[PDB]
RNA sequence: AUAUACCGCCAUCUUCAGCAAACCCUGAUGAAGGCUACAAAGUAAGCGCAAGUACCCACGUAAAGACGUUAGGUCAAGGUGUAGCC
């Protein structure tokens, strides 16, 4: 939900072009177009930081974590 | 794209090179201005409009900005925040907001231990390839001015004055009139006056008495009507100097009443000589150094006297 | 306090007589009505009565009775041009006054959502 | 609506070319003069006989080349060197090109008493400058 | 009209700039008017800093020229004036000794005399509500008021006149007579304010 | 003889600014609409003014000001369709 309380329009269009979403559900929004929701808070100013940085840990072990398959690949050449 | 650029630019320096040739100097100091001049000379253009003038300078200015492109063989962009319209735009306000909080932060530590103008949005779509609106312009100058009136230094100072500019000049003073000698000529100066049709060349004298020549004859054989008389003596009375000045002008065209103007505002120019600038300056401020464009309007094929229509009723 | 509306609008399960029927349906909108002006003054009339009075009383030459119609035209004169001056130069005011504009401003950032 | 010969803004269909395209109170601005003489200014006369002769120019030019030309046809009347100065398009032989080159120089120089050289200029086709 | 906004008045008086060194407030208006020094607006052929003349004076000959006749208006203002000092001599030197003393001889004094007499108090005001024109009373300011006089006195000149009559000796009778409180301006004024008391019952339709 | 066949030249509206190609959404995909900068779906090539030319500059003036109503004025600047004739 926005600054108007109303449903984006992102996560409309997203299931139109085939594209799934990882939203955050509290309980005043419309879980169903989400793939994958998740009952949580989003409104408190201490809580948004722990979602906002688990967020950052998955990229350290995803494209960080990259590195450790490239080098089985390129023994061969 | 970037072979039709390339091959314009070698299109352009071949034909300087060929103009250089044919003027007669060296290719190294054939600079852009003599090209221009070439240009006109050997093609010159008789039209009012300055777009189609027959120019050639480097195709960056014939061809506008091209936009970049900010992906690649991958897909993913080059940009942080591009899926968003405007990118530029967004990451120079991500950028200010960044710097507002790192001046608060600063402003806060500082308490807990105890010319110039502004960008144009014309400006700033020429010079950033990024189109805008002006409620989004108005909150960028908002966000510009609470960064100035809070506690700056220099990186946050040379950061603001880098989006600043530079006014023109802005005293509108006239040139004062040097004293000149011309055979045994004290206290001689002249000037000029246009207004209304009528020129006039006053020439003010710091010796005499208190009348006035027109044309060699004095002014009351030319001037028998009061009012040229109290034209005239107006200036001369706002400085309290009237039996102590002798003039002698030579005006030509126009009425009596153009005439008489014109020789006040030649008289008025002309006083800027033996007097202080304040003065001066009280006469300016008070209708003396100043043009009076006053023309008589354009008729119209149609109107009665550039204003009046001729006879439209009603029925 | 409102007073509630159980039996007022004719709905299905009202076994009763309506009393409230309104014409528009009973959901509010996001804007706010624009305030009362425009209206006749016309202020100033007994000191009007009391100079036609002095000036009938005596002669037509403001000479016996002055004052009287000085005074009413000093009056005239100082709420014209407080009048003219406060309704061109100045219309905020203090605290809480005509705020129509930052009304639906915040109407519209907070609007209401009918169909749910 | 002063309708002139100003093209009209309908649908983007015709295709425009610069000459014309301007609005007619832009001539002495944004475009030019196709015929230039003496007899435009003031102490001179025989200005008739001239508007005559261009026009029966234009006309022969128009005639003689039923499409092959683009948009119209630039007059030097250099006192006694008339120059018929245009474009050709790429789409008949040379030799035809050619041929008309010389049979109009020749009608020219025997009927006008005046000689008349050209300069062709090799373009595709019209000189179009929009698609409105 | 062939000048652009942000201009100012061309000024007149010169005695308040001769020495503007009272105190501080003005000393800085008059700094800031200076530093930028915007283009002053010309002075007309009308005005003058003399200090032998008067704005009013000024404007009533402007106002008596019909068209373009400035020397017209201007010799019609000196005969005028010539004529009304020549009466206030003649009945001085042609009286006793008290009247003498007791009256002055300057003209202006006279003619605001004359001009603070046959000024208005109120006017009428023709409202059109529901299809009929009913006068009502309503305030007018100093300037517009002073107009109104103005113009009555110079309609009175011009359009009440026979075959005999001349006009600068008419005129100066004509304000000589609305000085001593007997006028016919005086007259039409007195009128205009008993029909305005006539309908002093109208004043409840006023909007404002 | 028809401007109720035109090309061409113009008129109050015009003392302002709206209209047309390519997409998407909402009206259950009905005729239609798509405005909220503390922003809920709008991006818009092009046209006319502003932007621009000239005169006394940046004031002012002139020149211009679309898609049309008036089957508006004119086959009677100039030429062409249909009727009757040498
Ligand atoms: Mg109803
Ligand atoms: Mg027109
Ligand atoms: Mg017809
Ligand atoms: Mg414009
Ligand atoms: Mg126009
Ligand atoms: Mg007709
Ligand atoms: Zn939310």
């Amino acid at each position: 939900l926005n600054n108007i309380f109303e449903p984006h329009v992102a996560v409309r269009d997203a299931a139109k072009m085939n594209i799934p979403t990882v939203g955050i559900v509290d309980t005043n929004c419309n879980p169903c177009l989400i793939t994958y929701p998740v009952p949580g808070n989003d409104d408190s100013p201490l809580a948004v930081h722990l979602y906002c940085r688990l967020f950052q840990t998955a990229i350290t072990r995803a494209k960080e974590k990259r590195q450790q398959v490239e080098a089985l690949y390129r023994l061969q050449g | 794209t970037e072979d039709f650029i390339k091959k314009q630019i070698e299109e352009f320096n071949i034909g300087k090179r060929h103009l250089a040739n044919m003027m007669g100097e060296d290719p190294e100091t054939f600079t852009q201005e003599d090209i221009d001049r070439a240009i006109a000379y050997l093609f010159p253009s008789g039209l009012f409009e300055k777009r189609a003038r027959p120019v050639m300078k480097h195709p960056e200015q014939i061809f506008p900005r091209q936009r970049a492109i900010q992906w690649g063989e991958d897909g993913r962009p080059f940009h942080y925040l591009f899926y968003t319209g405007k990118q530029s735009y967004y990451s120079l306000m991500h950028d200010v907001y960044g710097m507002l909080l790192n001046l608060e932060k600063h402003q806060s530590h500082l308490q807990a231990k105890s010319g110039s103008r502004w960008l144009i949005k014309e400006e700033l779509e020429e010079m950033l390839v990024e189109k805008l609106s002006d409620l989004d312009y108005m909150q960028f100058i908002r966000l510009l001015e609470k960064l100035l009136t809070s506690q700056c230094g220099a990186a946050e100072e040379e950061f603001v004055q880098r989006f600043r500019r530079s006014v023109t000049l802005e005293s509108k003073k006239q040139l004062i009139e040097p004293v000149q000698y011309d055979e045994q000529g004290m206290a001689f100066s002249k000037s000029e006056g246009k207004r209304k049709t009528a020129k006039a060349e006053a020439i003010v004298y710091k010796h005499g008495s208190g009348r006035i020549k027109v044309n060699g004859i004095d002014y009351q054989l030319y001037f028998p009507i009061t009012q040229d008389r109290e034209q005239l003596m107006f200036p001369f009375h706002f400085v309290d100097r009237l039996g102590k000045h002798d003039v002698t002008c030579t005006v030509s065209g126009g009425g009596r009443s153009a005439q008489a103007g014109a020789i006040r505002l030649a008289m008025a120019k002309a006083l800027c000589s033996f007097v202080t600038e304040d003065e001066v300056e009280w006469m300016r401020q008070a209708g003396l150094l100043t043009t009076d464009p006053r023309v008589r309007e354009r008729k119209k094929p149609g109107q009665e006297g550039a204003r009046r229509k001729f006879t439209w009723k009603k029925r | 306090a409102t007073p509630s509306l159980r039996g007022r609008l004719a709905r299905f399960g009202n076994p009763r007589k309506p009393v409230l029927k309104p014409n528009k349906p009973l959901i509010l909108a996001n804007r706010v009505g624009e305030r009362r002006r425009e209206k006749g003054e016309a202020t100033c009339i007994t000191e009007m009565s009391v100079m036609m009075a002095c000036w009938k009383q005596n002669e037509f030459r403001d000479d016996a009775c002055r004052k009287e119609i000085q005074g009413f035209l000093d009056c005239a004169a100082r709420a014209q041009e407080a009048r003219k001056m406060r309704s061109i130069q100045e219309t905020l005011g203090e605290s809480g006054s005509l705020l129509p504009n930052k009304l639906n401003k915040l109407l519209q950032r907070f609007p209401n959502k009918p169909y749910l | 609506k002063n309708r002139a010969a100003r093209v009209r803004v309908s649908k983007g269909d015709k295709p425009v070319t610069y000459e014309e395209a301007h609005a007619p109170h832009y001539i002495a601005h944004r475009k030019g003069w196709l015929s230039l003489h003496t007899g435009n200014l003031d102490g001179e006369d025989h200005a008739a006989e001239r508007t005559v002769e261009d026009v029966f120019l234009r006309k022969f030019m128009w005639g003689t080349f039923p499409g092959c030309l683009a948009d119209q046809l630039v007059l030097k009347r250099r006192g006694n060197q008339l120059e018929i100065c245009a474009v050709v398009l790429r789409q008949l032989s040379p030799h035809k090109y050619y041929f008309l080159v010389g049979y109009s120089e020749t009608l020219l120089s025997y009927f006008y008493k005046c000689p008349v050289r050209l300069h062709l200029q090799t373009v595709p086709s019209k000189v179009v400058y929009k698609y409105l | 009209s062939r000048y652009s906004p942000e201009f100012k008045d061309p000024l007149i008086d010169k005695e308040y700039y001769r020495k503007p060194v009272e105190e501080l407030t003005e000393e800085e208006k008059y700094v800031r008017e200076l530093k930028k020094t915007q283009l002053i607006k010309a002075a007309p052929a009308g005005k003058t800093s003399s200090v032998f003349e008067d704005p009013v004076i000024s404007k009533f000959t402007n106002m008596m020229m019909i068209g373009g006749n400035k020397v017209l208006a201007r010799s019609l203002m000196i005969q005028t004036l010539e004529a009304v000092k020549r009466k206030q001599f003649e009945k001085y030197h042609a009286a006793s000794a008290e009247e003498q003393a007791t009256i002055e001889r300057n003209p202006y004094t006279i003619f605001h005399q004359a001009l603070k007499n046959c000024e208005p108090m109120i006017g009428l005001v023709p409202i059109l509500k529901g299809g009929r024109f009913y006068q009502v009373p309503v305030p007018l300011p100093d300037r517009r008021r002073r107009f109104l006089a103005m113009k009555w006195m110079i309609t009175e000149c011009r359009d009440k006149k026979h075959q005999r009559t001349l006009m600068p000796e008419k005129l100066s009778h004509k304000l000589l007579e609305a000085f001593h409180n007997q006028g016919p301006v005086i007259k039409r004024k007195h009128d205009l304010h008993k029909m305005a008391e006539a309908n002093r019952a109208l004043a409840h339709y006023r909007w404002w």
